[PDB]
């Protein structure tokens, strides 16, 4: 009879082989009392961290799919507070959810919620969601902003990047950030207010410290959101992935003097030659990790927070994110499995 | 105090010594004994 | 403070009071101990 | 004739080879346009960091004594502006100060100084400052604290300890400490304000962070301003320089969830099974560094705001430093000695 | 906010304006270059 | 939640597989090529 349809990536080989088709759901209720079930109006479509998903270790044979969700909320339970039904909300699913995002409805607790602003549709405001909130953890309680300070964001051309970028102008920082592709500066160039520098790695020769350095005259960059590192294929098996991430060594020269530098690279090797740099320049290294809201959830009033006040900013216009052309559920599939490659650098929003 | 601390990071630059062997390395010390 | 408020603290926590009480405060240990000892007593 | 006496440090076989007779200062004037002299009345005593001034690098055979400097303001050179004679002025000597500290005048940056607030005496005050300045930098600048937080000091029984346990209580944390002898156990309990709890170490059993994390009842510690760690000897020469501090990995579990680790070994070894702790539980890891303000001295009017809002804390009475009973100059030198070997835990000045 | 301003920022280093002159700011280069070309016209 | 997160860390506790031999690595890398 009625059914509705969720996609389930499935564990095997500890990563890289997600796949299956949506299996449905039948008579599905709103069981449990602080659970609430939305229609599900968009969801936003994020690589899926599996090894995070491993190492957190859930024996689930089928995971949920989809996580960034924005929809109207259908019905509560009894313990609800904040809500109730017809409201307009937006939010995240936990990495740990009973329920897929990709499906139509969807139950979930009431404190990964949050209240859309008026100004804002569905499809933005559910694309911007995850992105709004790694790159608020960023630049606000691992890295501390103050306008005055310079912030280096490194692959600020992606999708993620633009969000960091426009906080950090709407913090009064001052930016340097790197563009891959020729195009990728073509997009810093697009943007609206005017980033200081756009530093180039497209060509061969990579100028990330020299060239950053020298746009802060010697000052030093106080903020490096970098997006990877190149260390540990150095010397063995060079560009794994084909990746060509900065090095270590340049980032830790271009960070200022006591600078923060946010890093999101999981094995970090930390070399006693570069720990006395640091410890010269009295850096601070901080570890970006968005999901500690949902798994480990200690401080959720804190996040819960931060959610509308990025909604206030997307309200205000101070976010827009970097969306491709929304589509229809069942082609996310197809989209999904490139989107579990690598990120498009254009946001990929199901709507319904 | 502008020109000393750009002179301090201009001093304080060194080569990159590049040491990063440790996943290998954990084997490896142990099996060369 | 007009512009400082605004250069120090950009983001506030506090704006929500009703949030603010869901968050998970600090595990005082020694009133647990004095309400172990005084709800046996 | 008139001659005032001056300990030097000589640089001699990498480090803790320092030993010298005080040498004389014939005729000394106040040149220079930014220096003023000072009737030195207070000269605290700390170990020299020797490491730090040979990677460095100056190439001086005589080194200047002396830096934690309290006096009253002699004359000022022609472009001074904050200062005037007969001022009483308290302050920190930079590293590459061209005088000592341990003489009875000196010749220094004026922004190095700061009025003296008239309730504290010129020993306390000089005994204060590198301790205040090292931890307000340590509470207030790599480590972000707010009342709620959870502190972790470990030696907070030496002379510096006291002063990061006060600031820490003063900003409302609550306190969990270390002792390593029961006579420092018994410090801990003679502070006024009682701190949380009391973790011992003395026993041959090293409960640190299976106690602590019960303090914390499971949601763990945000803040460790650990002295030492006692990684790189674990398996290679145990306790160097007989060293019985934390071991790495208690600390690393010990962090509670979105923690600061503000720490002071240089040489720092971060595995990647530790960077993959760090990953997941969102930590931040600070590099305490003091004497960023002097040698690189690139925010110098934050810092030198630090000193007076230090004073204004030390007028209030909320630091009460640890001195020992004040020497007179001459028999300074066979105590800097041994204060040279290690900190006595009484905080040594000499008063003029 | 009464006790807020106090629990966010506990230090300001915006108490002394005097001082807070003496630090140094942010190296922007765009001026520089602008006065580098205009003064050489 | 404070029951959630206290598990979390039960959880994320790993045995002490202590490996810091950097210092000696460095050099034992290159020597033993």
């Amino acid at each position: 009879h009625h059914h509705h349809k969720g996609l389930y990536f499935q564990q095997s080989s500890t990563d890289e082989e997600i796949t299956f088709v949506f299996q449905e759901k039948e008579d599905l209720p709103v069981t449990e009392d602080n659970f609430v079930k939305l229609q599900v109006k968009a969801c936003a479509l994020s690589q899926i961290n599996t090894k995070l998903l491993a190492e957190m270790k859930m024996k689930k044979d089928l995971f949920p799919v989809g996580r960034e969700i924005a929809g109207i909320v259908l019905d509560v339970g009894s313990k609800v507070s904040f809500f109730q039904p017809d409201d307009e909300v937006v939010g995240i699913l936990p990495l740990d959810s009973e329920d897929p995002g990709l499906c139509e409805v969807v139950r979930v607790h009431e404190h990964y919620l949050v209240h859309k602003p008026e100004k804002v549709t569905w499809t933005e405001a559910a694309g911007s969601i995850r992105d709004g909130v790694r790159a608020y953890t960023a630049l606000h309680y691992l890295s501390h902003l103050s306008p005055g300070k310079s912030v280096l964001i490194m692959d600020g051309a992606s999708a993620f990047g633009t969000i960091a970028i426009q906080l950090a102008h709407h913090r009064g920082a001052k930016v340097i950030s790197t563009a891959c592709s020729l195009e990728d500066k073509q997009c810093l160039e697009r943007f609206r207010p005017p980033i200081a520098r756009v530093i180039d790695v497209s060509n061969g020769k990579v100028h990330v410290a020299e060239s950053c350095l020298e746009e802060t005259g010697g000052l030093g960059v106080d903020i490096v959101l970098d997006a990877g590192v190149r260390l540990y294929s150095k010397d063995d098996e060079p560009a794994v992935k084909l990746q060509l991430l900065p090095h270590k060594h340049d980032i830790i020269t271009l960070l200022g003097v006591g600078g923060h530098w946010v890093t999101t690279e999981e094995n970090l090797q930390l070399d006693p030659p570069d720990s006395h740099c640091l410890f010269l320049k009295g850096a601070t290294l901080a570890f970006l990790n968005d999901e500690v809201w949902n798994l480990s959830n200690v401080q959720q009033g804190k996040y819960l927070c931060i959610l509308k006040d990025v909604m206030e900013k997307l309200s205000t216009g101070v976010f827009r994110p970097q969306l491709d052309e929304p589509i229809p559920l069942y082609e996310a599939k197809v989209s999904m499995e490139a989107v579990q490659k690598n990120q498009g650098r254009k946001k990929q929003v199901v709507q319904f | 105090y502008k020109k000393k601390a750009a002179a301090y990071m201009k001093s304080l630059r060194k080569p990159l010594l590049e040491s990063v062997p440790y996943e290998e390395a954990l084997a490896n010390r142990r099996i060369l004994l | 403070s007009l512009s400082i408020i605004n250069e120090k603290v950009p983001f506030n926590d506090t704006k929500y009071s009703q949030y603010n009480a869901l968050n998970v405060p600090l595990h005082n240990r020694r009133h647990q101990l004095k309400m172990r000892d005084i709800a046996g007593q």
